[PDB]
């Protein structure tokens, strides 16, 4: 009776999705199938969401094969292309905007203007990373967000952030091959589905703490999407096709200087974050 | 190293550095057997100036001399050349090789009056300590051409400190520095600062060689000494070495532990 | 306000013999460190409470050594190092710095048990010891 | 690890680099006994993975920290 | 409807499994099985391969408990 | 009978699955528990011998339960 009970109550659960099922009923292999001719998409994308299409037909609560590629459909054509934040090429508004974080830190804005002064002088003289997205060092308790927040204020990036700290699947980071259930768009794409601008800057929060019980090692993901050469090619376990990711800003935080892959060394440095004193408190405090 | 830190931030015909300046980088501001530390240094030094650029290129090219070097950096971590601390009292500034970048190993040696004994700090190993025994020794038989009293091992008590825990080089390899630095604590004058040393010492007062002496000649370099002291039955060993290691150097080949002693005790009693 | 959940008690040096304050640091918050040293005329040896790791000990060899080489400066006995026990208390085990970074604060926790005077108030302080009678530099001036 | 890279142009092979640093166990440079996915072979089937060819120039960087404080 | 429906679809295809051809039977364990049958061998090491033999017929392709066995 | 009934339904467990799969793994943890409990030991050696048995319903593939259990 008990295993019965359970077996109902996880098919009513299953008949209970009406939204999931009025969606697939019109919006799914209908009106997705004109969104590839709506907006505008590359050839290579608009054909493999045509066989993606062509993976529909069957019921969205059935095979799990079906499932995942039709949410694979949903994170393809709610990602548009040929959109761009815009760039300020001056690192003194940036200082005038990170002037009102509690008050820029006296340290931190430098290093940062550094980065965004190397940012803005590259091979190509473009946001193209060849080198660190230096991370944050510092107590949990300081305005970390605070930097990435004023940072994106000024340079006009739409600003994301997503789960990778204290995490313990990969289906948050990278996702699995799109062939059964529980593996799931990466948080990256889920980002890149927030907004269709191809700069945005999404933000990576604990680093310092990430992990998975899926053997295979997501670092491997971080050593490609924080090659600018690698990260337009950025595959995981889920990604099937290269997904074209050049323009897209990169920020890091960390609260640790011990937790941290070695391959998180390259391609990644350290930013020191200092802590507030009650000086320091009660100027913010009073102030903001 | 330069040509390819100055093409990651773009500065491609915009700086140019000195060789006075990338010497303030390499002596004033990382000190490791590598040259790991001056690729970052050299890339903070691109990012100050592709920073200081990009509010204003007043200048065609910029010349980053040894002068503006700490307005990219801020302040010399380390001294620029190692001959102008002090010579001191108990300091015996030895040679080694530790699998992390050769450095000296600053032994230091205090003498208190009192029972008459060698007190035993620092993570001694078996080896340390017989090296300690054996410089006693050998100043036992000499003492009044030190200024020693004759019965300074009856009531004065060693307290010997070696940094790095245990032994590093995981074998005695500072023989004549603990030999000085016990002489000039005994003695109680100031030991010769600028002046690295290393050897074996052998209780008739022999300077016993050592092995590797290319490492010897390197980690006095990377620390900056410019003055280290070798045994002589290693003259041999100094003709497969590079020129380049020779460099600078004012090598003194010794065989006695009574021409180690010429250099750093200038003052004897 | 309800209950205070903080205290003012991490101000203040507790003005007693052998108690002293070092000041240490953590990358994730900000925290103290105290010393009492009780210098009970035993067999001399150093008895150390609390876990402590060697480095301390020889640091209070260190600082045994300077009060040794100028016991006249302070009016001590030539002798009586073979006849003091220290007993130290200190709340946590290994200093959080490496190597020694209270290490004048563990000097003057030993010359005070074997003085006789409290510490001084509102007085902290932190810094590293040598053998021959000097303060080394001491790194992260910013944490500390 | 640059001598790796020269010695490879100088031989028109790959080069590829393993750090070896902070392994305590055989799970690591051979693979876990494959009884369940999510479990990979050890370091060197990485490495040729990686690169494309039968000849490289792999590089066990860091082959002193190789330590076993582990059953193995 | 669905649920029994693909159940007693995949009970065809568990049943028809065992009927295709015997693909994973003798090709990739009955090969063992002969080298144990063809090794002038002690009485009471044919009884002991014999017993660990039948603790196999469980699925070790997905069960660690019996890549042990095979090992052994 | 209480007391009887408890070592029954034991046994129970032990014979029902033996037409489980696996044939309660070729009627193991029967010749263990004989074994202990038809050599003349003592009482109290033999319950805690019957405890020190019930701790086989852990994982065994590294775990220190199963393991030291199966040793003791």
């Amino acid at each position: 009776d008990t295993n019965q009970r359970e077996y109902y109550l996880r098919e009513q659960m299953k008949a209970i999705q009406k939204e999931l099922g009025g969606e697939d009923g019109l919006s799914d292999l209908e009106a997705l199938r004109k969104k590839i001719e709506e907006v505008g998409m590359p050839e290579a994308v608009k054909t493999k969401a045509l066989k993606e299409l062509d993976r529909l037909e069957r019921m969205q609560q059935g095979s799990p094969e079906a499932t995942v590629a039709r949410t694979y459909l949903d994170w393809l054509t709610e990602v548009p292309w040929s959109k761009a934040d815009p760039e300020v090429l001056d690192i003194n508004h940036t200082r005038q905007v990170l002037d009102e974080d509690h008050y820029g830190l006296k340290d931190v804005k430098e290093r940062i203007l550094e980065y965004l002064a190397v940012r803005q002088l590259t091979q190509g003289l473009d946001v193209r990373n060849k080198a660190p997205i230096l991370v944050l060092v510092g107590p949990p308790g300081v305005g970390k967000t605070s930097l990435g927040r004023s940072i994106a204020r000024s340079m006009n990036r739409k600003f994301h952030r997503i789960s990778l700290g204290g995490v313990r699947d990969e289906a948050e980071i990278r996702g699995h091959r799109r062939t059964y259930i529980g593996a799931m768009p990466g948080k990256l794409i889920h980002a890149m589905k927030q907004v269709g601008v191809i700069n945005p800057v999404i933000l990576l929060d604990e680093i310092d703490k990430m992990s998975s019980d899926w053997r295979g090692d997501p670092a491997s993901a971080m050593l490609e999407v924080l090659d600018p050469e690698q990260n337009n090619t950025f595959t995981d376990h889920y990604l099937d096709v290269p997904y074209d990711l050049s323009k897209v800003f990169f920020i890091t935080t960390a609260n640790t200087l011990q937790t941290i892959p070695r391959p998180l060394l390259d391609r990644m440095e350290v930013i020191e974050i200092p802590g507030y004193t009650n000086m320091e408190k009660q100027a913010i405090a009073r102030q903001y | 190293l330069w040509p390819k830190q100055v093409r990651e931030s773009g500065m491609e015909g915009r700086i140019e550095v000195t060789d006075a300046a990338i010497l303030r980088v390499i002596s004033e501001y990382t000190r490791e057997a590598g040259v790991r530390g001056l690729e970052r240094e050299l890339g903070k030094i691109a990012r100050k100036g592709a920073k200081f650029w990009l509010e204003g290129a007043w200048e065609g090219l910029r010349t980053i001399d040894a002068s503006d070097i700490p307005t990219y950096l801020g302040i010399p971590r380390y001294r620029p050349d190692k001959a102008e601390t002090e010579p001191q009292v108990g300091t015996a500034q030895g040679l080694a090789w530790t699998p992390v970048g050769g450095t000296l190993l600053t032994i230091e040696v205090a003498a208190v009056p009192g029972s008459g004994k060698l007190s035993l700090t620092g993570q001694l190993g078996e080896v340390m300590k017989e090296s300690a025994q054996a410089a006693l020794t050998y100043l036992r038989a000499h003492t009044q051409d030190y200024g020693l009293p004759e019965d300074f091992y009856n009531k004065v008590d060693l307290h010997v400190h070696v940094p790095d825990g245990a032994t590093p080089k995981d074998g005695p390899s500072a023989g004549i520095t603990m030999a000085t630095a016990i002489a000039s604590a005994l003695s109680r004058r100031p030991a010769r600062m600028d002046i690295a040393m290393t050897g074996e010492v052998s209780l008739r007062g022999k300077v016993m060689p050592i092995g590797g002496v290319k490492e010897k000649l390197l980690a006095a370099h990377q620390a900056g000494i410019h003055k280290i002291v070798l045994p002589k039955d290693n003259e041999a060993q100094l003709e497969e070495l590079p020129k380049e290691v020779l460099e600078g150097l004012e090598i003194k080949l010794v065989e006695d532990v009574g021409e180690v002693l010429e250099y750093l005790l200038l003052p004897e009693p």
